[PDB]
RNA sequence: GACAGCAGGACGGUGGCCAUGGAAGUCGGAAUCCGCUAAGGAGUGUGUAACAACUCACCUGCCGAAUCAACUAGCCCUGA
């Protein structure tokens, strides 16, 4: 296989190049296939999301087919994650300004940047016991009616600092909200236009 | 065979006998690798037998020539093929030499053949001798020796065994 | 295959000097210099550019655990490059048991004195080589900081230390004590 | 909020869920007595209860799941007294009630509007698959309905 | 116990590869022995846990 | 724009179906498809008894042009 597929993949972005010519230019470094699955099923109504290694890489080969205005521009711009999204509708400045949804934050091993997480005196609300994580840490906590609480304010993950598996594991099951990132919007293209979105657009 | 030195490139043509009922033979040709060209007429019945219905008493030849280097002066590439016969089970096989001429090239193969895979002149069968030029050798050493402006020096080269005195002062150096 | 010339190329900044005599190369930058020995190799070492200092580590014909080892003096006159830069610091924390281990140093920090040493009585002295300095980290429990110049040297005192502390005659998947070789870098950070 | 994926009877021979349950205690027999109302009749075989809890009760919610269905989907009632003849017998014609139940299927897909539900719901049956009159490789590939009259 | 701790004292003695025939700890990412006194085969196993 | 190396993702139907002390990709028997797809195999291994976490197939970010697999026989080694 992979021949077959990719002259398909390349009849799906001649397809779309000749169907859509707004384009935006976004990134997924923090991504999830629970993240894409809700922006994807946010967005069916809307512009399309595609990704792809060096095949996306397909405006030169475009260009030098000579059936095009100047869309050789975005060639320097396809570096470090970079994925399209075609639209027609917009014409339109309200889009993902009013779209950027809030995506879990659920707790895992790696990220450092960018906030800090506070846990105030505030009960866990969890089954029996709920107390090895906070021993294997180290929390001043005590025992009221069921529901044990924390005696002390302290601070579990600073900026810049490193998550490690027990805190993961801890944040999942008290469900304090841990780092959520979405996409990153980059460059707008709206037929050949040079958009400088440091602030011109929006 | 023995490979007795460099070998020699010999055209033998060979025919059968004019049977009444079957005249005019086919008159059949090869290209025999030998030391001389009592070996070549024999390795040629050998290779002939193989191939056809021929033998030694029922045919004869009629021409075993030298064949001369058609540009002894140039340093070619050639591909040899090999059907050589190991311990186990016998192999095919292709090889590549930089080297000038024909005889002179299937001459490092006998040796390198030797050399390497321990083969005996016996089990060697030489398929086919073929010139290539550049930009088709497989081999990655004649692939290495494909190279214009080539640069090597001679390091650590050290001779005469004893041509000097065996109780000199001097203690040699190289380079 | 007896293959034609393979040569590596260094480059050496400006904060450093190199000089060679023949195989024998001389590194003298800001923490002290550094001497070395190549007599068994035969591997020719030629420097180029005026005031540019790109090194070059060149062999002829050879053979292939030959041409293995000309990559092994480009890489060894990286590392001395990089000890004479930065230097070298390993971090060594104590991973220790139910008993705890007193590391202390006696002589300028060239002799590392081991004691209660998983409960043994016998107090156990580790002389270092000469050129690397030790000295018990600040603001973090039971680590061992060997600082030096040659990463042979010092990565040979580390791993005396390691194999110093060592469980003996027991199993050594329980018992996980002893003092490991944790973190390898450098002494001037942000370079 | 309480979510289980379990059915065969009631059971209530000293085994239960209710972990999340005694933080307010209130179900140790009486959220069981409500499970098995509305557990009568619905069914004899595994489902998927969730019980919304609110300080005084149990609001007993069954969300229909696919093969759940598929199976519900079968003839009914097989317990005990002669079983095994043998696990598979599964002769069912589904031709609408697939689309109905993918109709009721919502926001729990990422699903197409009735495009490939089709083949979804026919090659994820493990019993039945098709009416016994053809091959389900023609299911797969032949049906150009429902994508109109669905949505 | 420092969890941290056991991490790399488990990466110092324990994520070894143990071959079957010339009984060497070797490497976790081993293929061969490295000892001459089985033939360097490639006959490992993981070293045993708990 | 491959092999490596480092980094990110590895879902929804579905806790699939036969089993019941549990199988919710991981003891087992059968099977084996679709959507989002850039990509997820009704799943290569590790684990908790299960539910969970980790990694791999697969895809992608940087680097940059050669690389990988299975056999075969010559020397030498283990077998000795
Ligand atoms: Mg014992
Ligand atoms: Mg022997």
């Amino acid at each position: 296989d992979r021949a077959t597929w990719k002259s398909n993949y390349f009849l799906k972005i001649i397809q779309l190049l000749d169907d859509y010519p707004k384009c935006f230019i976004v990134g997924a470094d923090n991504v999830g296939s629970k993240q894409m699955q809700q922006i994807r099923m946010s967005l069916r109504g809307k512009a399309v999301v595609l990704m792809g290694k060096n095949t996306m890489m397909r405006k030169a080969i475009r260009g030098h087919l000579e059936n095009n205005p100047a869309l050789e521009k975005l060639l320097p711009h396809i570096r470090g994650n970079v994925g399209f999204v075609f639209t027609k509708e917009d014409l339109t400045e309200i889009r993902d300004m009013l779209r950027a949804n809030k995506v879990p934050a659920a707790a895992r091993a790696g990220a450092i940047a960018p906030c800090e997480v506070t846990v105030p005196a505030q009960n866990t609300g969890l089954g029996p016991e709920k107390t090895s994580f906070f021993q294997a840490l180290g929390i001043t906590t005590k025992i009221s009616r069921g529901t044990i609480e924390i005696l002390s304010d302290v601070q579990l993950i600073k900026t810049g600092d490193k998550v490690g598996a027990s805190e993961a594991t801890l944040l999942n099951m008290l469900n304090i909200s841990p780092f959520s990132f979405g996409l990153v919007i980059q460059q707008v293209f709206d037929n050949g236009s040079i958009y400088n979105p440091e602030v011109l657009d929006i | 065979m023995k490979a007795s030195g460099t070998l020699r490139e010999y055209k033998v043509v060979g025919r059968c006998l004019p049977t009444p009922k079957c005249h005019t033979p086919p008159l059949y040709r090869m290209r025999i690798f030998a030391p001389n060209h009592v070996v070549a007429k024999s390795r040629f019945w050998y290779f002939v037998s193989q191939l056809k219905k021929m033998k030694k008493s029922s045919g004869e030849i009629v021409y075993c020539g030298q064949v001369f280097e058609k540009s002894p002066l140039r340093v070619k590439n050639f591909g040899i093929w090999l059907r050589y016969d190991s311990r186990s089970g016998t192999h095919n096989m292709y090889r590549e030499y930089r080297d000038l001429t024909t005889a002179g090239a299937v001459t490092q193969c006998y040796r390198d053949m030797g050399a390497r895979h321990r083969a005996r002149a016996h089990s060697i069968q030489i398929m086919k001798v073929e010139e290539i030029a550049a930009s088709k050798c497989r081999r990655p050493a004649v692939k290495q020796f494909h190279d214009s402006k080539i640069k090597f020096p001679l390091p650590h080269r050290v001779l005469r065994r004893q041509h000097k005195p065996r109780f000199t002062t001097k203690r040699p150096n190289t380079f | 295959m007896k293959t034609i010339l393979s040569n590596q190329t260094v480059d050496i900044p400006e904060n450093v000097d190199i000089t060679l005599k023949g195989r024998t190369v001389i590194v003298k930058g800001p923490r002290g210099t550094l001497r070395r020995d190549f007599n068994h190799i035969n591997v020719e070492l030629s420097l180029l550019g005026k005031k540019k200092k790109r090194l070059r580590v060149d062999k002829w014909w050879g053979n292939r655990k030959e041409l293995a080892t000309v990559r092994t003096i480009c890489s060894h006159v990286q590392n001395m490059i990089k000890g004479v830069t930065l230097g070298f610091r390993y971090k060594m924390r104590s991973v220790y048991a139910h008993f705890p281990i007193n590391v202390v140093i006696q002589e300028n920090g060239s002799l590392v004195e081991i004691r209660n040493f998983l409960g043994e009585k016998y107090i156990r002295r580790v002389r270092m080589r000469p050129g690397v300095a030790c000295s018990v980290s600040q603001a973090q429990k039971d680590e061992l900081i060997l600082e030096g110049n040659d990463i042979e040297l010092v990565s040979n005192s580390a791993a005396l230390i390691q194999q110093a502390t060592t469980v003996k005659n027991k199993d050594i998947r329980k018992f996980l004590d002893g003092i490991y070789v944790s973190e390898k870098g450098t002494v001037q950070q942000a370079d | 909020v309480y979510l289980r994926c379990t059915g065969g009877e009631v059971g209530a021979t000293s085994a239960l869920a209710p972990k999340i349950g005694p933080l307010g205690l209130s179900p140790k027999k009486v959220g069981d007595d409500i499970a098995k109302a509305t557990g009568d009749w619905k069914g004899l075989r595994i489902t998927v209860k969730l019980t919304i809890q609110n300080r005084q009760a149990q609001i007993e919610v069954v969300p229909s799941a696919s093969a759940l269905i598929i199976k519900a989907l079968k003839e009914p009632p097989r317990d005990r007294k002669k079983q095994k003849n043998i696990k598979h017998s599964g002769n069912i014609t589904f031709d609408e009630i697939v689309n109905i139940a993918r109709q009721m299927r919502h926001r729990s897909l990422a699903r197409e509007l009735s495009g490939t539900i089709k083949e979804i719901l026919g090659t994820a049956q493990s019993v039945g698959c098709n009416v016994d009159g053809r091959h389900p490789h023609d299911i797969i590939d032949d049906i150009n309905s429902g994508a109109v009259e669905c949505p | 116990i420092e969890p941290s701790l056991r991490q790399l004292a488990q990466k110092y003695n324990c994520d070894k590869m143990i071959c079957r025939k010339c009984y060497a700890r070797l490497h976790p990412r081993a293929v061969n022995c490295r000892k001459k006194k089985c033939g360097h085969t490639n006959n490992l196993r993981p070293k045993k846990k708990v």
